[PDB]
């Protein structure tokens, strides 16, 4: 029942959210957020991170994207946070690094697409 | 320095097959050429001759 | 009489106020008859060998392909930098110098070099006589 | 500060015949072959052979082959040019037509007075001369010989001074178009030589770094 | 009537003559990037940030904790490297990294959470939830 | 709003512009308009070696005006058969000219620029490098049948 910012529509993305996932794929590292509307952010899983960093190979892959988004939702139900927006680039879409990384979000157990608002 | 564009492929979708011939010039060299038919020899032939060299080009036919 | 040479003028004016369009090119056009040749060319299944040889050899040559062009750009740099400790070298020597210098000479006008070729141009060697007809469509 | 005045020319041969692959690039074509031919669309030459295939396996159920034997027996007869015109003869530097896969540079040799040179060609100019039409005259000159050689432009590239007074040398550039060096045994000792066994011979500090501005191809 | 700026304009820093020699971004993405690192400045006119409650902005964080590990920088560098540098050596890794097909123990990745950065990212979430502000201010 | 201080926030017009001669002086001399032309028999040399010329102006910061491709020119190879006076067809011989065009650049850039070409040239490329003249823009453009009849009933 909390107030989403509805509105904007003439700029991107929407910001009518709770959480967002927000992947930034740099040339060598790939880190994904976890931002609440405020522009804090909550939790975040980066291959910039050391753990991460001795246990996979060559940090770009989509196999990286793997890791990053297993880790997320790891992160994410350790932390209780269940739903978030995900709003992708309409060629980010295609990409196969990025589908994955839903299907690792999904497996992991975070459900994409928060719910609607009560009495919105 | 004069490998560096050499290595290439064609990149469009359709296409038919080539093939390595080596075509000569009105001279000794040889250029390989993507080419169909596969022959793998090519050669170019005098043209025109010149006003002096016609009666020279006709003394070679007749010798 | 006049009317003819005042509606040629009006005929030059009006066939000048067309279109320029341009000539179509061969090459990016797909010919007509390169359509029913794909029937009888079936796929290759390529095996798992043949597949990471050539992943692995296409890592060695981006590897190399990186490495000699930073060489490549590491030459030009030189160059240039000979070239600018040259120009300002013969700006302190002289100043009707580098007022000549500082010019493209009108001879680099035609400039046409040809590529090297397999083997040498040898000598006494006579190709046969022949004849060239020109089939470019016009 | 009085100044002495010598232009110079770099007198540069192009390559002939184009360099042998390296392995790996050996092995890159060979993979650009084998995706030429596997994104080919046949060939009519190929859909022929196997048209007259088929219709000859069905009228014995019931040509290309010989241009094939024709093409590589006209290939068989032909001899190519040799690619090796450097380790027949195996001792001349001299020769114009030494090298054919890199570039070449001239040197020449004279003894001076007061001084032992091996030295790339240079000038001297009144102050009136321009330097270009300087390198023009002194390829026309002191070489004794119908070079005609296409001058890149007027910017120059090579620059060295030697302080005694001081005195300034200022190298061009300009590429062989075609040669004829007539007096092809004269006792004035010109070389024509690549930038190996150029480090290897040339001794002095200002000439050391020709290889600077020039391209190690 | 005009008025003169308060402090500078956004995009009077570059040039608007010669255009062409100027680089230009062609990546939405690289657009993207700049944006959202242009809108997290203080700027001098009235924004967001300023309106819809930023928490009193900068706070001066009173730390009432352990303290952090000393931990030798270039030792750890080192070790580091070595372990990545034995990590490409292998080619098993270069085959599960082209083949789409290799797996992390989660087990080992959130222990070394724990041990790195969990208390920093713990933190965060403590001030998310406001743990900070209920109880010690 | 006019009289903020916040005027102007919104310019975007001047930076993005929306709506040849060689300029020869004496110094500085750039000069205009010019293209390079590679010609060959190989589709592929003629437009990796394109490719390499074009991409070689990105890196070197020469403001390309275009990057083109000239019709293709049919050569036909009829020899004269041994033993007879006779003509036998021998070959179909195609030849492609891949153009780029550049806009300007300097007299010390040019040393540069065409020693490096001429460094680079693969086998069985012909380079030639000119000027923007009248005949260059109009050997992409077809004929005038009708403008010459014009011309020559004028004549
Ligand atoms: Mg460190």
């Amino acid at each position: 029942v909390a107030r989403k910012e509805r509105g904007w529509g003439t700029v991107w993305p929407s910001r009518e959210f709770w959480h967002r996932l927000r992947v930034i794929r740099t040339q060598h590292h790939i880190e994904a957020l976890v931002e609440h509307r405020n522009g804090q952010v909550v939790v975040s899983a980066s291959t910039r991170e050391w753990a991460i960093k001795k246990h996979l190979y060559s940090t770009r892959n989509v196999v990286a994207c793997e890791s990053v988004g297993r880790v997320l939702a790891e992160r994410c139900l350790e932390a209780g946070i269940n739903f978030m927006v995900y709003h992708p680039t309409p060629w980010e879409a295609a990409s196969d690094s990025i589908k994955r990384l839903q299907h690792a979000m999904t497996e992991g157990g975070v459900v994409l697409r928060e719910p609607r608002r009560i009495y919105e | 320095d004069c490998n560096r564009a050499l290595l290439t492929r064609l990149h469009r979708q359709t296409y038919a097959r080539l093939y390595p011939v080596l075509l000569v010039k009105q001279d000794g060299s040889t250029i390989h050429i993507r080419y169909r038919e596969p022959r793998r020899m090519l050669t170019m032939p005098v043209d025109l001759d010149s006003l002096s060299p016609e009666e020279r080009r006709a003394r070679f036919r007749k010798r | 009489d006049q009317a003819a040479k005042d509606r040629l003028k009006k005929r030059i004016r009006r066939l000048e106020k067309a279109s320029q369009e341009l000539i179509p090119i061969e090459d990016f056009i797909t010919p007509v008859k390169f359509l029913n040749k794909e029937r009888q060319r079936p796929p290759v299944e390529l095996p798992f060998e043949e597949s990471e040889r050539r992943a692995l050899l296409l890592k060695r040559w981006s590897l190399y392909k990186q490495r000699e062009h930073e060489m490549e750009r590491s030459a030009i740099r030189s160059l240039l930098e000979a070239q600018e400790e040259a120009l300002q070298e013969l700006r302190l020597s002289s100043p009707e110098l580098h007022a000549e210098a500082t010019k493209r000479d009108p001879s680099l006008f035609p400039f046409e070099r040809q590529g090297p070729d397999y083997t040498p141009p040898i000598s006494d060697y006579q190709p046969p006589e022949g004849r060239y007809q020109d089939i470019t469509k016009v | 500060s009085p100044w002495r005045l010598l232009g110079a020319l770099c007198l540069q041969r192009p390559p002939l015949v184009t360099k042998p692959l390296t392995p790996l690039q050996e092995e890159m074509a060979d993979l650009l072959q084998q995706i030429e031919i596997e994104r080919s669309l046949y060939s009519d030459h190929e859909l022929r052979a196997l048209d007259e295939a088929q219709q000859l396996a069905k009228k014995k159920s019931d040509l290309a082959q010989d241009l094939e034997d024709m093409w590589e027996q006209k290939f068989l007869h032909f001899k190519l040019g040799a690619r090796l015109t450097e380790a027949d003869k195996k001792d001349d530097r001299t020769s114009l037509h030494r090298k054919l896969d890199r570039n070449l540079i001239l040197l020449v040799r004279e003894k001076l007075g007061d001084q032992d040179i091996w030295m790339l060609p240079q000038s001297d100019w009144q102050p009136g001369e321009t330097l270009r039409q300087t390198a023009e005259r002194t390829l026309a000159t002191l070489s004794e010989n119908n070079m005609e050689a296409k001058f890149l432009g007027n910017a120059p590239c090579g620059h060295y001074k030697f302080k005694f007074l001081g005195a300034k040398v200022f190298f061009f550039k300009a590429l062989l178009l075609t040669g004829d060096f007539s007096q092809a045994g004269k006792k004035g000792h010109h070389v024509w030589v690549s930038k190996e066994e150029l480090g290897d011979y040339l001794k002095p500090k200002y000439l050391a770094q020709v290889r600077r501005f020039l391209l190690d191809l | 009537r005009r008025a003169a700026p308060l402090g500078p304009m956004p995009n009077e820093d570059i040039d608007v003559s010669d255009l062409e020699r100027l680089k230009k971004y062609r990546s939405f993405d690289r657009y993207r990037r700049r944006a959202e690192q242009e809108a997290r400045k203080p700027h001098w006119w009235r924004t967001y940030r300023e309106h819809f409650g930023e928490e009193s902005g900068p706070k001066d964080r009173v730390d009432i904790g352990l303290p952090p590990p000393k931990v030798s920088r270039t030792q750890q560098l080192l070790e580091r490297k070595q372990a990545l540098r034995e990590l490409r050596a292998n080619v098993e890794e270069e085959r599960a990294a082209r083949l789409q097909t290799a797996r992390i123990p989660l087990e080992a990745v959130r222990a070394e959470w724990e041990r790195t950065c969990g208390p920093y990212h713990k933190q965060r979430l403590a001030e998310y939830c406001g743990l900070y502000r209920d109880l010690f201010h | 709003y006019r009289s903020k201080p916040t005027h102007g926030i919104g310019r975007y017009k001047h930076l993005v512009k929306a709506q040849v001669r060689p300029i020869n002086l004496g110094t500085d001399y750039e000069y205009g308009v010019l293209n390079i032309h590679l010609i060959a028999y190989d589709m592929a040399l003629a437009e990796s070696y394109a490719q390499y010329v074009h991409n070689l102006c990105n890196h070197l910061a020469i403001k390309v005006e275009e990057s083109y491709a000239m019709p293709t020119k049919t050569m036909e190879v009829l020899q004269l058969q041994e033993q007879g006076s006779k003509m036998f067809l021998d070959a179909v011989l195609t030849t492609h000219e891949r153009v780029v065009q550049i806009s300007g650049l300097s007299a010390t850039f040019a040393e540069i620029f065409l020693e490096i070409i001429h460094s680079n040239l693969p086998e069985g490329v012909k380079l030639s490098v000119r000027e923007h003249t009248e005949e260059d823009f109009k050997g992409r453009f077809k004929a005038r049948p009708e403008l010459e009849e014009l011309l020559a009933k004028l004549n």
